[PDB]
This record gives C-alpha cells, structure tokens and sequence, in this order.
DNA sequence: TCAATTGGTCGTAGACAGCTCTAGCACCGCTTAAACGCACGTACGCGCTGTCCCCCGCGTTTTAACCGCCAAGGGGATTACTCCCTAGTCTCCA
DNA sequence: TGGAGACTAGGGAGTAATCCCCTTGGCGGTTAAAACGCGGGGGACAGCGCGTACGTGCGTTTAAGCGGTGCTAGAGCTGTCTACGACCAATTGA
C-alpha cells in the first residue's frame, strides 16, 4: 500500500508502449488500487464472518468480487482471478 | 520465480498477502486469496489505464493526466457504477449540455 | 466573514460546469448557504480525526477520511 | 452576441477544464473561519485545503447538474433555489 | 500485442 | 363525491396503516421468477421473502414521494413518469 | 412468466397512497413496474451470491438482510 | 462487571463480541464499559420516545409502529438511523399542501 | 444477537408498565447489533489509523463522536465517561 | 423516580 | 452447567522525555487578472384563458388470494473422523 | 533487509451420516379484491401577453497570486521503561 507506481508503471508499459502516465495520474491509480483492495478484503472479511470461517480464501475473494463489481467487469475479472490461481497453484 | 511471475501478474502478490494479514480481515489468509486480489486488482488497473490511454490518444497527447482518467471511468458504464461514489482529483465533468439548452 | 469570498463570479462558473445557462439572483446566497453546510459537515470530522491522533494540524488523510465516512471519497492525496 | 450564447461557449469553455474554479485563498480563508468553531489555533497542510476545495467543488458541480434537471423538469432554463432544495431533499441532504 | 481487453 | 376527497382519505387510510400492500402471493411468484434468472430449484425461506416484500414497499413508497416532490415541482398533481424518472436520476439510481 | 402483472394497478396506486400522491398518471403501473422489477433483480442477485456462498440452496432471511446493507438499505426485524 | 457501571447491559458479553469480532489485536478494559453505556443510553432513548408514542395511541404494548413512529419524530435519531428500514412500521403521516 | 433481557430491564426503568412487542424487540436487536457494529468499525479504523494495536475508551469516545448526530453524540459520550469513572472507581 | 433523558 | 468473574505472570504496546528538521505561517511588494458596479435591452418566467382528454368514482362481474388441512421429501443443522492447511520460525541474499 | 523456500504442528475445514423441520405441492371453499365499463369533470397543456430580472458589455477597483524572507511550531523519529491486556487456571453461581 506504501505504493503500487513501479506495477501501474509495468501495466502501463504492457498496455499503451509509447503512452506515460503523470505524477498526479500516477497518485488517483494508486488510490483507486488502495480503495479496491480495501473494498474486496472488507467484503471478504464479512463473507468469513457470515460463514463462522477464521480464514479468508480464493472462494470468499471470488465472491466479494462478484459482490462488488458491476456486469460484465466481473465476469472478467473473475475469469483472470481464476486463471492467475490455477497458473499459480501449478 | 517470484510470486507474481508463478502467477504470470504484475502486481505483488507478496505485498497483498502482507496487507491481508495485517489488516486484521481474518485470523487465516489462505494461499490463494493474495493471488486472486493481485490479479483482480491488476485487470482493473489494466482496464483504467487502456481506456485512459485511448482518451488521451484522442486528445492528441502522450501522457495520461487525472483528465484522461476521468474521461475514461466516466465513458465506461461499468467503471461508471464501480465508481459511482469517487471524486476524482483535478479530473473534471464530462462534457454534456442539455438538448433544451441548445 | 469570508463566506463572501466565493464569490457571484464563482458560483457561476461552478453552475456552468454543471452546465446551467441562466442562473437566478438568489442562487448566490443559497450555494454560500449549502457550501457552508458542506464544508461544515466535512471539516468536524477532519478536526474529529486530528484531535484524536493528539495532533495540531489537520491533514490531507484527515480530509480524506471525513470524506470517505460521507460517501465522497477522493482520489489523488493518498 | 443576444443574451445567451456567451453563456453557451462559457459552458462549453469551463466543461472542458479542470481547473479549480474558486480562488484558493478566500477558500483557504472561509475552511481556516470554519475550523476555528471546533478547534483553536488549528493548523493546516497545503494538502488538507487543497483536498477540501476539490471535494467542495465537485460536490457543489455535482449539485449544480441536478438543480439543473430539475429546472429543466419545471419547464425553465433559470436555475432557482427551489430547484437546488428540491435536488437536495431527493438526494437526502436536508429534508 | 499490446495487453487489449476481450471486454465489451 | 368530488374527484380527489376519496383519494385524501385514501392517502390517510394507508398512512396510518402498517400492513403490506401487495398481495403476498403474486409478489411471491415474482420474486421466484426474477431469482430463477440467477439459480434453479432455489428455495426460499417465508422470512426471506417477507423481509423482500418489506424492503420493496418502503422503497417504492419512498420513491412515491419524492416523485410526488417532483411532481409538485412542476406545479402539477399528477405523478407521471417523468417525476419517477426524475427522481431517481437525482437519487442516483439512474444515470 | 409475465408474474410482474401480479403487481397490480390498485396495489400500486396503494403505495403511491402511502406516499402521499393524490393523482396518478395512466402510465405510472407500468413505470413502476420496471423499477420494481430493477429493484428486486438487484436485491435478488446479492442475495444468491450469498446463498451460493454458504454452499446453501434455500435463500435465508439473513441473506436478504445482507444482500440490502450491501445497497445501503438496512432492514430491522428479521434477526 | 455491569454492577460496577451501574449498567444494564452486559458488559462481559461486549466484550467477547469485541474481541471475536477482530476489530483489534486487543481490546481495553474500559472499552467494554463505555460501549455498554453508549448502546444502553441509545436504547432507553428509543424505549422513551416509543412508549410515549404507545401512550399517545392509547397503547399499554410497543409494537414497530410506535418504534418508527419515535425514530421519524426525533431529528436526531432519524439522521442516525436514515438508511434504516423498520419492518411493520409504516410512514410518519404527512400529506403535502400542493 | 439477543439483546433481549436488557432491553426488556431498561424497558422497565423508564416505563414500567409498558410492554414490547416480540417484532418490536426482534427490531431493537437489529438497532444494538446494528450500532454496535458501527462503533465498532469506526474505532476499528481509528486504531489503525494511528498505528495503534488496541482499542480504548478513547476510541470508543472518538467512534461515538463522528457518527452519533449533535446532542446525542454529547449525552452518549456524557454517559460513557460516567460509566468507566465508576467502573474503575475503588 | 422513573429514568428520563435530559435531551 | 457452563459462563461470567477473579487472581497472578509476562511480555510487549504504548506513554513520555528529548532532538530534528520540515513545513506551516506571517509578512511585504508588484503586477495584473479578476471582481465589482452600472446602463440597457430583451428573453424568459409567470400569470391568465380555453380545450379536451384522461383520470377518478362507482356499480357489476369475475377471479384468484387467502386460509385451513393433508402428504412428502429436500436440505439445513449437527456430530464425530480425517487430513490438509496455514501460521510460525529459521536461513538468507537477492 | 523483504519476501522466498523449507520444515513443524495444531486445528479449521471437509466429509460422511443422521435427523427432523420446514418448504413445497395439492385441494377445496369463501369472499375480498381485481377488473371492466361508463360518465363526467378537473387538471394538464397550449397559446398569448407583460414586465422585470438576468446576461452583456464597459470602465474602475481590488485583492489574488507569485516571488522572496524569515521564524518557529510541531510532526516525526528514537530510546526507555512500565503498566496493562492476553493467557491460563480457579471458581462459583442464574
């Protein structure tokens, strides 16, 4: 949380080549990457809570995702969600 | 490799597992929800930053500004209702005059 | 006292990036009126937040977060 | 130029900025006047009133683009502090 | 191949 | 009777009550219908299903009145869809 | 199929009474029912995620409840 | 624990559900005490209002109407409780002037 | 979640011959759980706001001050550093 | 002597 | 009969004293961009008049909601195996 | 000088089985509510006229903003050290 600027910088990078990205740009991505991440963990520690689980995993992600993110945007996300943990857990 | 290259990500998978367990969410995190937060996290940055560099591109410019990012979220139904509660520093309105104005 | 300082020049040219053609007299004192609630309303919280953390000086996280507990959170001071 | 076309191009001038569009230090002035009913000899970061400005502007932009509809609900084009009380008891501000 | 979206 | 008495004292019939509005049956079917676009052979809890037709009722009754606020805007008595439209625009249902 | 027609005229002009409208529009059921109708898929759909969650297959009271404070909407009275 | 406050409510109950709830890597001690008292002082504000909404009915029970009755009636309490949907409670009787 | 004894006991010292409904006390549980859960997370996050590991009286007051309205945040607050007084009182 | 708020 | 309290270690979390240097404030001068005041005209708000159409009130007819009352089975809580799971710890040079 | 790799161990969750409750399905009767038609009337909307208030332009004034100067409060980081909450064991009563 200390900063996300050196990956928004790589996702940049990968995404638009030529394209930079301002020092006041570069501070509302990462307080958009801080307020995602706070909306999703928030959510997932409420999925744990509901279910009387002590640990927050892959399914109470998945589910705060969907939760949270609207139509089409989460069925993408969930997509590479999945992907990521399954190149992952191979 | 690293945890994020096992992903194939860009964003820190040991940094987000970091602040899953310090953020007093769980008394666990499993293995795999570091994983699934860095790679939700990533797409959406992607998504921001892919629609605000084709605005920036329309504007002739090379550098992507708080205006771009704005323009952006506000163009995009769905980033529109994801964030439908956030002000947006330095960002600007859509440009938009009411038919019975003109 | 400096309520008048956001001036008749300013309101206006806040209602025409709302995209408001003819604007009324008495909009003026209204818009001063409702800022005033606003500020108000933000800036208790933000002195809330400081004088707990036993601050003096009220922070940009301290705006911060009086705006996030009223639905407005802001993007771009950390 | 008739009355109301300057009015147009000036919507279309300040729809296109992001500038701030009120003064920084009768604002800073009017946040420091406000702060003092809670706290004496409050200090404040550059970044606090800049974060309050942005915030109080866009909310009163905001504000503006529903007093709007609700002057053009009324078959009107003047926007009147009917339509900004009428706006803000439907969002639930002040009832 | 820069990174597009499949998204709508 | 004079149009609009029999609705007055309908408005103070129903403002004074705390019962349901609609039929539980044909809002039990709807509710089952909209959640077999989500999941199939859903059961239901009555209590879930009675929480949903509360929490429907005050919405619609409290979306009523600012469509009646918006009506009333427009020097008017009659609700029409406009003022729905209207109001939850502001209320930021939608756009 | 076609159960939104279960919410019927007279039921409707009975909220709107409740809200305090005098007159209504002809046009105002079918209004309604449209947002009646974006309501409840809304509400709905949290409310299955959660049940789907809990690896369940009835939808709980408590699932509603939660599926309306995800909107913003408190309920009291159902636990 | 509750003697001691002088309160009603059970303060070693607060507790637990403060300490199983991980809001914190600990709890205080006198954290469960002034939450006991906040959450005590409120109800006996609501149990207040709706109860003389049940003597103004010519009621000797509370029932939801009476507790939204008193919520709706108090500025205070309906800015804090706003977002809120009481079941069976019905609306504040009000129609507008035209 | 069952508040219900001492709903029913506070009851009785401010109105002692009025009853509670069972809905109607199936809603003042919801209204405790529900404001606990909001002094709760409001001193959860003051806590960690400051980089602070426990949470007090103090953060309790604070939590109570930012979301209770005008005087009822005063007359809560008023009431909670009455009760610790006399808590901690020998 | 029945308990009363002082708001 | 288990929960609500009590008593006693222990270790760390946090309070307090002491520097440190950042940045917040107070002030001045110059320039000038923006605010302010006035004069004027016209467009728009608002108040009438008139038409007519659509909504409401009411008197029948119909329909299906609601209330009991049976019958069956899915599936939501439990409870004891069972192990795979993550937190914790140590090494450690990226 | 952070997270990655490799063990160790307790335990949280997965699984099979049980059990009962509560959800769904059917049926019949009653009558309350929905639906349908009809006849007015009142409210919505259109058109017109008036007058005043708001936009526009111009000339004057006034503080905003920028660029320096300087001073010090206080934010921020150590360093110490103690006292208070976590943990465990007794314990006893609602």
């Amino acid at each position: 949380k200390e900063s996300y600027s050196v990956y928004v910088y790589k996702v940049l990078k990968q995404v638009h080549p030529d394209t930079g990205i301002s020092s006041k740009a570069m501070g509302i991505m990462n307080s958009f990457v801080n307020d995602i991440f706070e909306r999703i963990a928030g959510e997932a520690s409420r999925l744990a809570h509901y279910n009387k689980r002590s640990t927050i995993t892959s399914r109470e992600i998945q589910t705060a995702v969907r939760l949270l993110l609207p139509g089409e945007l989460a069925k993408h996300a969930v997509s590479e969600g999945t992907k990521a943990v399954t190149k992952y857990t191979s | 490799k690293s945890r994020s290259s096992r992903a194939g990500l860009q964003f820190p998978v040991g940094r987000v597992h970091r602040l899953l367990r310090k953020g007093n969410y769980a008394e666990r995190v499993g293995a795999g929800a570091p994983v699934y937060m860095a790679a939700v996290l990533e797409y959406l940055t992607a998504e921001i930053l892919e629609l605000a560099g084709n605005a920036a591109r329309d504007n002739k410019k090379t550098r992507i500004i708080p205006r771009h990012l704005q323009l952006a979220i506000r163009n995009d139904e769905e980033l529109n209702k994801l964030l439908g509660k956030v002000t947006i520093a330095q960002g600007g309105v859509l440009p938009n005059i009411q038919a019975v104005l003109l | 006292d400096n309520i008048q300082g956001i001036t008749k020049p300013a309101i206006r040219r806040l209602a025409r990036r709302g995209g408001v053609k003819r604007i009324s007299g008495l909009i003026y004192e209204e818009t001063r009126g409702v800022l005033k609630v606003f500020l108000e309303n933000v800036i208790r919280d933000a002195v809330t937040y400081t004088e707990h953390a036993k601050r003096k000086t009220v922070t940009a996280m301290d705006v911060v977060y009086a705006l996030k507990r009223q639905g407005r959170t802001l993007y771009g001071f950390g | 130029y008739r009355p109301g076309t300057v009015a147009l191009r000036e919507i279309r001038r300040y729809q296109k900025s992001t500038e701030l569009l009120i003064r920084k230090l009768p604002f800073q002035r009017l946040v420091r006047e406000i702060a003092q009913d809670f706290k004496t000899d409050l200090r404040f970061q550059s970044s606090a009133v800049m974060a309050l400005q942005e915030a109080s502007e866009a909310y009163l932009v905001g504000l503006f683009e529903d007093t709007n509809l609700c002057a053009i609900h009324a078959k009107r084009v003047t926007i009147m502090p009917k339509d900004i009380q009428l706006a803000r008891r439907i969002r639930g501000e002040r009832a | 191949p820069p990174r597009r979206s499949s998204r709508l």
